């Protein structure tokens, strides 16, 4: 979750964005830095 | 040759700063840094690579911004339908780009929200 | 009248899908699920309201995205053309996924704000006729 001050300036974390608050597809790209793998972690995040 | 608190490739100086600010702010920030300052532009791989390192060199991992703004304000958004754009609902105004310190890729983030940011001239 | 499993608002007929495609397949898909059939295009605030409603109640997870029929209709990654110092944008180096050419719904903004997204993300929709 983005809570929109200067959280972005640091490095991804899956579990901190996307586990402990909701993340959006680009959060969890942000972390993979891949497209193909966030595709897949999408599939079974939803 | 480039001011002492700057860095040079190949005929321009660059200089990062971790002052956060939104992509105007940054921009208005480098016009005033030295005379044709602005926000870094990439015209090749190459001089991004020399920025993305610099940035890293000084700051570490962080996020800069980029001499681009308003990237899809011109852009021709039309409803598959064909309806007439009218009514808008625009969740974000403006997105801006800037790169993150580990690499030379392009991102996009909106031009409201807060960035470090890289400054250029020519010498 | 609309189909059962539509719903009925102001001349149109609406209907969610909890299915994920990305954009392209999503408005093919809305294509042939009715004559003239085609993503849901939001043309006023009271039908944003309507599809709001719509959405809330048929897609669960609170954690998709719901394709719009709005995007870029062109190839380009952006429309500047120009940086700020005024020389043309010519080399680029875009990560696809940051080029957010398509818009989706999210619970956040209530379903009812154009979020700016990947077109190759696949997320549910909603199909108007
Ligand atoms: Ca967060
Ligand atoms: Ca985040
Ligand atoms: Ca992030
Ligand atoms: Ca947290
Ligand atoms: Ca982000
Ligand atoms: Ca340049
Ligand atoms: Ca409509
Ligand atoms: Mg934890
Ligand atoms: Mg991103
Ligand atoms: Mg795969």
């Amino acid at each position: 979750y983005n809570s929109g001050k200067l959280e972005e300036f640091v490095r991804g974390n899956l579990e901190r964005e996307c586990k402990e608050e909701k993340c959006s597809f680009e959060e969890a790209r942000e972390v993979f830095e891949n497209t193909e793998k966030t595709t897949e972690f999408w599939k079974q995040y939803v | 040759d480039c001011p002492s608190d700057w860095s040079s490739y190949e005929g321009h100086c660059y200089k990062p700063f971790s002052e956060p600010k939104n992509w105007a702010d940054a921009e208005n920030f480098c016009t005033q840094q030295h005379a044709g300052g602005h926000l870094v532009s990439f015209q090749s791989s190459e001089e991004a690579d020399f920025v993305v390192k610099l940035a890293f060199q000084t700051f570490g991992h962080s996020i800069f911004w980029m001499g681009l703004s308003n990237v899809w304000n011109q852009c021709n958004w039309q409803w598959s339908n064909a309806a007439m754009l009218r009514y808008k609902a625009w969740a974000e105004e403006s997105y801006c780009v800037y790169f993150k310190s580990t690499n030379n890729k392009w991102r996009s983030r909106a031009c409201r929200m807060m960035a470090q940011f890289v400054c250029e001239f020519q010498a | 009248d609309c189909p059962s499993g539509w719903s009925s608002y102001e001349g149109h007929c609406y209907k969610p899908f909890k299915l994920y495609k990305t954009w392209d397949d999503a408005e093919r898909f809305c294509t042939e699920q009715a004559k003239g059939g085609h993503l849901v295009s939001i043309e006023s605030a009271g039908e944003a309201d309507f599809v709001a409603q719509l959405v809330t109640e048929n897609i669960q997870n609170t954690k998709s995205y719901v394709w719009i029929g709005l995007r870029v209709q062109g190839k380009e990654k952006q429309c500047s053309s120009e940086w700020s110092d005024g020389s043309s944008v010519s080399y680029e180096n875009w990560i696809e996924a940051e080029s957010k050419t398509c818009l989706g719904l999210e619970k956040e903004t209530g379903f009812r704000k154009w979020v700016n997204i990947y077109c190759g993300q696949q997320n549910p929709f909603v199909c108007e006729a």
